[PDB]
């Protein structure tokens, strides 16, 4: 009886992290943390495998969902789709059900799987879509690895005195 | 030579706005998030990311000028270019021009 | 040493100072017009 | 802060210029901020700012003919058409060179 | 060398801020 209300706040932390992609616990009581001292995105956020509770499932997918959400709504600044996603999955967590606590483990795992697939689908549709990751990697190889020898010959002949 | 760029940009912006209606409709969902969004307290630890990112990368003047702030900034940069290119910004160049 | 780049660093700083000298003097003229009344 | 202040100022400029008391004539559908704790506050502010820029931009360009004001400033100040100023100097050549 | 230009830039930033604060003070007092 006491464990239900004692665990509800933990599930609220997980809810905020899963849906919007933000960290609430000011104290050290969660298996996801930040590093303000770090100066690169991929390593500001790190996981704590020792603190993963036994009653949580698909933790390694929760971490990726939250990290990709932060990346989308703070670096790519794609607020429109993030808001649409927030509404769509709040209509399942809080309207269809009564929160993460009021969800059987099977349905909770299924929900996290659906969120993971959707999030990575959109991340691909941006990074390898609008950004054209492959084209820019090809251009990196074209210029840094000397491929367009004509351009460099032009630079050297023009700058032979400078 | 500097004015050609502004002339082209302003013509592009005029053509862009000519075909654009006045007034835009904004829609929203029912927003059932409630406690899943309140995040009440002091604040979240996501404030660091806003400062970490930078927004000094804006170029290509795509589809013309889209914000009045850029509209003012373009002309301010143009005037600064006119003053700097002319022999009036340095002290050596201005002194030599005055003597000549 | 600081990296050299195609864009003129000193030119940018000088233009900023000149633009900060125009704002200051225009503000001073406006304040003079405001005070004397 | 800058977006909020500039959105409000731009709408105020539009109202004071075109004389409208309120934007009823446009009959546009608008959504208001439901709460301060809502997650889409930044999105709503961005949308409002874009609406204000859209209106003020179209006012300046289509209504106030700013593109032609740029050419007029070019002519009058930088002599993109030097015939008139040449006549002026010719007419008052003796005066201009005096102390 | 360019440290000196940056120093002058910040000095003029402070001077401009002071002038604007002077305007606000004057207007507040006149009201």
């Amino acid at each position: 009886t006491a464990f239900t209300e004692v665990v509800k706040p933990y599930y609220n932390i997980v809810e905020h992290w899963i849906v919007k992609g933000e960290l609430i616990d000011n104290n050290n009581e969660f298996f996801i943390i930040f590093d303000q001292e770090q100066n690169e995105f991929n390593s500001i956020i790190k996981l704590l495998p020792k603190k993963i509770p036994a009653f949580i499932k698909s933790s390694d997918k929760i971490f990726q969902i939250g990290k990709t959400l932060i990346f989308l709504n703070k670096y790519c600044r794609e607020l429109k789709w993030v808001n649409q996603y927030n509404v769509k999955y709040s209509a399942i967590l809080f309207n269809n059900h009564q929160g993460l606590a009021s969800m059987t483990t099977n349905e909770m795992i299924k929900l996290i799987d659906s969120q993971y697939n959707e999030i990575l689908t959109f991340l691909t549709q941006i990074i390898q879509g609008n950004n054209k990751l492959f084209t820019h990697v090809y251009n990196f190889k074209r210029f840094y690895f000397m491929e367009t020898n004509d351009f460099i010959d032009a630079i050297m002949v023009k700058g032979k005195d400078v | 030579h500097n004015f050609e760029e502004i002339k082209n940009l302003i013509h592009t912006t005029a053509t862009n706005l000519a075909t654009s209606e006045l007034g835009s409709d904004i829609n929203d969902e029912g927003d059932n998030i409630f406690n899943g969004s309140l995040i009440r307290g002091t604040f979240n630890n996501n404030s660091i990311f806003d400062s970490k990112v930078h927004k000094h990368r804006t170029t290509t003047y795509v589809e013309g000028i889209s914000t009045v702030e850029q509209l003012i900034q373009k002309f301010l940069d143009y005037s600064s270019t006119l003053l700097n290119d002319s022999l009036l910004t340095r002290e050596e160049s201005l002194r030599q021009l005055r003597k000549m | 040493n600081i990296a050299t780049t195609t864009k003129s660093r000193e030119e940018e700083l000088n233009k900023r100072i000149v633009n900060y000298k125009i704002q200051l003097k225009l503000m001073k003229n406006f304040l003079q017009e405001l005070i004397d009344r | 802060q800058s977006k909020i202040l500039n959105t409000g100022k731009y709408l105020n400029i539009f109202k004071r210029c075109t004389g409208l008391h309120n934007f009823e004539s446009l009959k546009e559908k608008l959504t208001t901020i439901t709460s301060l704790a809502a997650p889409d506050l930044e999105l709503k502010i961005d949308e409002f700012y874009h609406r204000a820029n859209k209106m003020l931009m179209k006012l300046l360009f289509d209504g106030y003919n700013f593109p032609s004001v740029v050419n007029i400033f070019q002519r009058l100040f930088l002599f993109a058409d030097s015939f008139q100023i040449d006549n002026f100097i010719d007419s008052t050549f003796s005066e201009l060179k005096r102390g």
